């Protein structure tokens, strides 16, 4: 056994690894201040600039209707939550939500998340244990990819939207596993993608999870209230009942221009999720002024079914004008509302990509006024599609701005990538 | 009415299935529950001690073999599920074996089979019986006999 | 509440008997005025 | 029959008493 | 460390075999009667949430009691029924008037004061509530750039980064931090939130003794010197995690002991100030201030203003060039959705008010007043023999039960005389020690403490919850 003074040099001749790594030249560019909003038309140093890194769809961001729901909850609740929702962080206002979420999709029951990306971290590890099986789609954002870590259990991947890559993984979970029973099988899909913008079909996945006993759990933050002809998500797009999705997530961040999230389904499900999760019985539940204008602006979405259409004809003008663009190319869908611009031809290496396309989302903006969005990925990210930058178009664009960001990325890209 | 105070230590254990076990009064109240058993059941069916402790014996093995070498895993997903493949037995202690904690349980079984046999004078109706418990109980609380099945019983 | 009204009180809440249902209580209630008969009346005159 | 197993048991208790706890084996 | 009154340890533990052998009684005779679901499995299987059908759903109402009020000394508790044979739970009209004595707001900052209010309200109405995208894209307003300047003032540290979430602060910068072939010393009394943040890299974690020194240098000793677990490589970091006040017990880091020794191993330190970063010092400024510590001697400072400042969100302290490399890496930075406006401007008012800078001189009676109120509620209950932690200052004062029957007798009790508590059961805490959890503001008077006092000595009657001697 080793005494206790050699053991005294073994703790003098060990050494660590810094905290960080070194920081360089090009991890360091601050990001806009921007001023007065950030609708369709924001302000940025005085001069004003046309917004198309928000993801409000609706428009709905500084709605006459909403100031007046937040200011009077906010001068009668105050700013805060104190405490959980497991004591005494449970207000009227948060049950009123989730009953109106319920009625809004028909749904028996829901429940409410604080925080917007944290709607996934405890909802997939809460259900899959480390003994059954997840078919991930290899595309997910960083958020789905996280609680599938968490929840330690085998995760298998298929090709991204190729139903012809899902039929193949899952009649190989169906035999490699051909003696075992009790296993418990999950397909996770997201309902329009955030990486690539393309719209998931529905139509395949309900229909060979019917074959293989499977449950799928949909994240779609991108298509509640946008992506139906009456605004009720993915579901009425592809005409199927809402009854065979097993599990939906949403946040709220995007389409109702507030904060949180919630999870649909059924109420044996839902109710067992209330007593054993993790970001719901250990964290401060929404303020009350941010769950009383979501209800607000769902009865908003309710009465005016036409910023539904005209939201479509936006994303179809910007889809007409991008057409003739050399550098690029468009690689997203055609209905949905992140028009993605996938880069032909990669010049150079992979931290060479994304240093070229930071760099032409810079100009843009610094000569005639545009917010685009570009690609970041951090060393946690598993993604490997494609890098490019996205426009989040809105319903409350018009038609000379969503006119002015075709004609200054036609020819931005053309001088350069060309 | 309230004296005899210990400050009770934690343990680093990191398992609630299995770390209530290092607190005091563990022992006391493991053989009070059999004394407390004896006594409940020589007063609501009027019988003889003898028959009093073999009926104490016989379903003290119906649930402690239950309980500590048949339900694997633990009741709280907490820990998602990183013991689904390990019964109490040897989830115990970390893994360790022959502990201060092992040697108790596995000295409880043998002592309460010897006051079965020696208030009873043997026989041999119920000989049999209690010869099947302690013989079964006390092969399983082996040091060998860790993670291993028999034939493949309850195993995967 | 007297005396006797506050005692059975203090009997409930710390042999954890005052969360059972109104069998379950009943039930263990009633199994042990059986073996607070049985050890009075035998032990004090098998013995003595 | 009554003083075989009674002297035997007594000698067995007294073997595990004594053990020295050991960690289990390594991969 | 907690001192158990050895026959009252016996009977908690006759109190649990009776919950146990009554609830698999109930589960034999309930497995017989399902001969009398479409292909798929049990979203959980039997045994396994025992303890959330056979002990919780006995004492439901004593949690999740909905209010219709600001979270304030005095609210209204909503009034519920069982209708359905005692399974759901619904709420009625007929609201109370009980004493908040379990929500979190130190200072009360959480309801309605004028000077925050105002201000807050007139900011919501020019960026309106939330920014729909990212702090590196269009989130950064002229009101997160603001903040981000008054948190570095406040805390000391040179730089400073605040997210929305207080439990995605811990789960998404971890992992950034440290990874596969590094170690993590824990402390055991951690939230969750740092467990999980732990368990999402591959690093491996060890726990030394809560709040003792003499077992946190024993246990660096064997892990420097013994290398990782299977091939005898030297660990590349050792990070050591601890808490200013732990909560649930109301102890204080014994942060100058633990300093010292990280700082002559050369590990690093990570502080936790969840509960104390405006209650406790005599400035609010933490623990580094009471104790009187460097500040440059903890390498990573994370808090939370969901208690004190009365609003949801999180922050990191550190050196300028952690920050500069959370910035650029952190998955909560680049994906999450900006802080909403209004929780902003609601934190750099409220510390407007600490700091004396709004005017007025009614920052520092907040921080006398909370000072009184903790120190003279918890010397009134020692008097009279109740068993509380906790150590002079800290504002949490739990009240050990130890019997799983006294939690709904305790709380049932209370709320009926229009005190309002907090209780934790078995799942949460070790089988032997339940408690109730004290909260005491800076807000509460004295006559509404002496009111409360006086419930909670008639109700330890009862329960006979007074362990130690009165005088
Ligand atoms: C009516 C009076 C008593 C009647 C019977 C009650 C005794 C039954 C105790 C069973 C102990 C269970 C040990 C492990 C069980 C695991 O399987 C499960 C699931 O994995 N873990 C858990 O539930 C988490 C551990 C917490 C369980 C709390 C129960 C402990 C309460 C009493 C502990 C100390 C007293 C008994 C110690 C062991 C006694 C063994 C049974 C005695 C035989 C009784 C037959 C006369
Ligand atoms: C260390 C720690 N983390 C997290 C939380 C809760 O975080 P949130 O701010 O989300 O309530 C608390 C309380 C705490 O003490």
């Amino acid at each position: 056994p080793l005494t206790e003074q050699e053991i005294d040099e073994l703790c003098d001749e060990w050494v660590p690894e810094p905290l960080i790594p070194p920081i360089t030249e090009d991890m360091k560019h601050e990001p806009p201040v921007l001023e007065s909003a950030a609708g369709p038309h924001t302000t940025v140093n005085g001069k004003d600039v046309v917004n198309f890194a928000s993801a409000n769809y609706l428009g709905l961001i500084g709605h006459e209707k909403l100031l007046e729901s937040c200011t009077s909850a906010l001068e009668k609740y105050g700013v805060g939550s104190c405490g959980p929702r497991g004591f005494y962080g449970t207000i009227d206002v948060h049950l009123d939500c989730e009953t109106r979420i319920s009625k809004f999709l028909g749904t028996p029951d829901s429940i409410l998340y604080s925080y917007g990306l944290s709607t996934m971290f405890s909802t997939i590890p809460c259900f899959c244990k480390k003994g059954d099986v997840i078919v991930a789609d290899e595309g997910v954002h960083w958020g789905i990819q996280n609680g599938l870590q968490l929840s330690r259990s085998t995760i298998v991947y298929f090709k991204h939207n190729d139903m012809e890559s899902l039929r193949i993984t899952l009649e190989k979970i169906m035999t490699k596993y051909k003696r075992s029973k009790n296993l418990r099988r999950y397909i996770v899909a997201e309902a329009v993608y955030q990486n690539s913008g393309q719209i998931a079909p529905l139509d395949e996945i309900v229909k060979l999870k019917e074959k293989y006993r499977f449950r799928v759990i949909l994240d779609e933050s991108n298509s509640f209230g946008v992506l139906g002809r009456s605004g009720r998500g993915l579901a009425e797009h592809h005409s199927v009942p809402i009854e065979k999705i097993d599990v939906v997530t949403a946040a709220m961040g995007h389409a109702l221009a507030t904060e949180g999230g919630f999870c649909t389904g059924n109420a044996r499900i839902i109710d067992y999720q209330r007593l054993s999760s993790s970001g719901y019985v250990f964290s401060a539940s929404l303020p009350p002024y941010l769950a009383s204008a979501a209800i607000t602006a769902i009865d908003v979405i309710d009465q005016n079914p036409d910023m539904l259409v005209k939201l479509k004809q936006n994303v179809a003008l910007l889809w007409k004008g991008l057409s003739d663009i050399k550098g690029m190319s468009l690689t997203s869908n055609r209905e949905s509302p992140i028009v993605f611009l996938k880069l032909e031809k990669s010049s150079g290496s992979a931290k060479d990509d994304l240093l070229l396309l930071e760099k032409m989302a810079d100009r843009a903006l610094k000569e005639d006024s545009l917010l685009v969005v570009s690609s970041k990925r951090s060393f946690l990210d598993k993604c490997r599609l494609p890098v490019g930058i996205k426009l989040y178009v809105s319903a409350g664009h018009s038609e000379s701005d969503l006119l002015k960001a075709s004609e200054s990325l036609k020819r931005l890209a053309s001088e350069l990538l060309l | 009415m309230a004296n005899l105070y210990v400050k009770a230590v934690p343990p680093p254990d990191m398992n609630r299935n299995t770390e209530w076990f290092m607190y005091p009064g563990v022992w006391t109240t493991y053989m009070l529950i059999l004394f407390f058993g004896w006594l409940v059941v020589l007063s609501v069916s009027g019988c003889s001690p003898g028959m009093a402790w073999t009926v104490v014996n016989l379903a003290h093995f119906v649930v402690t073999y239950h309980s500590f070498h048949w339900m694997k895993g633990t009741p709280f997903a907490d820990d998602q599920g990183i013991y689904n493949g390990l019964t109490w037995w040897e989830q115990m202690d970390n893994g360790q074996q022959l502990t201060r904690n092992r040697k108790f349980l596995t000295l409880v079984p043998v002592v309460l089979y010897l006051i079965a046999s020696h208030t009873t004078d043997y026989r041999h109706p119920w000989l049999f019986l209690n010869t099947l418990a302690v013989m079964v109980l006390v092969v399983a609380k082996f040091p060998n006999m860790h993670k291993v099945r028999i034939f493949g019983i309850n195993g995967d | 509440m007297n005396w006797v009204q506050r005692k059975i009180y203090l009997y409930n809440v710390t042999f954890g008997l005052y969360m059972l249902d109104w069998w379950e209580r009943y039930l263990f209630n009633s199994l042990v005025v059986v073996l607070m008969w049985f050890v009075l009346y035998n032990g004090t005159r098998y013995f003595s | 029959g009554h003083f075989f197993v009674e002297g035997l048991l007594g000698v067995v208790i007294i073997i595990l008493l004594t053990r020295k706890s050991y960690k289990p084996p390594k991969r | 460390m907690i001192t158990i009154p050895y026959l009252t340890a016996v009977s908690t533990y006759f109190s649990y075999g009776l919950l146990f052998a009554f609830g698999q009684l109930r589960d034999f005779f309930r497995r017989f009667i399902d001969w009398w679901l479409q292909g798929y499995a049990p979203i959980c299987l039997g045994h396994e949430d025992f303890y959330i059908r056979r002990l919780y759903h006995r004492i439901q109402d004593c949690f999740e009691r909905p209010i219709s009020s600001a979270p304030d000394a005095w609210f209204d508790v909503v009034e519920r029924y069982s209708n359905d044979n005692n399974k759901t739970l619904k709420r009625t009209t007929k609201t109370s008037r009980c004493l908040n004595l379990g929500s979190y707001n130190y200072l009360g900052f959480g309801s309605f004061d004028e000077y925050c209010t105002p201000r807050v309200i007139e900011s919501l109405k020019k960026f309106s509530a939330s920014t729909c995208s990212s702090r590196v894209d269009a989130g950064t307003t002229s009101v997160h750039a603001e903040l981000e300047e008054c948190v570095t003032r406040f805390v000391g540290k040179p730089a400073a980064v605040v997210f929305g979430m207080g439990y995605a602060t811990n789960s998404a910068i971890i992992p950034v931090l440290i990874g596969k072939g590094g170690l993590i010393i824990s402390d055991s009394l951690n939230h969750s939130s740092i467990v999980n943040g732990a368990r999402g890299s591959g690093a491996t974690i060890r726990v030394f003794q809560h709040n003792t020194p003499s077992h946190l240098e024993r246990v660096l000793r064997e892990q420097i010197a013994e290398g990782q677990p299977r091939t005898h490589r030297p660990w590349k970091k050792i990070i050591v995690v601890v808490e200013g006040i732990y909560s649930m017990e109301g102890e204080i880091c014994h942060l100058p002991e633990v300093v010292a020794i990280c700082k002559k191993y050369k590990a690093y330190v990570y502080l936790d100030e969840a509960h104390s970063i405006g209650a406790i010092g005599k400035t609010g400024k933490g623990i580094c201030e009471l104790l009187g510590v460097d500040t440059a001697d903890v390498d990573v400072m994370m808090g939370t203003f969901t208690k004190s400042f009365g609003s949801c969100g999180g922050y990191i302290a550190g050196s300028k060039e952690l920050i500069q490399y959370l910035k650029h890496q952190c998955p909560a930075h680049l994906y999450a959705t900006s802080i909403p406006t209004p929780s902003a401007q609601q934190i750099i008012s409220a510390i407007k008010v600490i700091l004396g800078e709004d005017g007025s001189n009614r920052g520092a009676q907040k921080l006398a007043r909370i000072r009184e109120n903790s120190n003279f509620f918890r010397a009134e209950l020692q008097k009279m023999g109740f068993e509380v932690l906790g150590d002079n200052d800290s504002p949490v004062m739990p009240i050990m039960l130890y019997n799983p029957a006294k939690i709904p007798a305790f709380s049932r009790e209370c709320l009926r005389q229009k005190v309002a508590v907090v209780v934790v059961g078995f799942p949460a805490t070790p089988l032997l020690l339940a408690r109730a959890r004290i909260c005491i503001s800076a807000s509460h008077s004295r006559e509404d403490l002496i009111r409360a006092l006086k419930v909670i000595s008639k109700v330890g009657d009862l329960s006979g919850i007074k362990y130690f001697p009165a005088e």
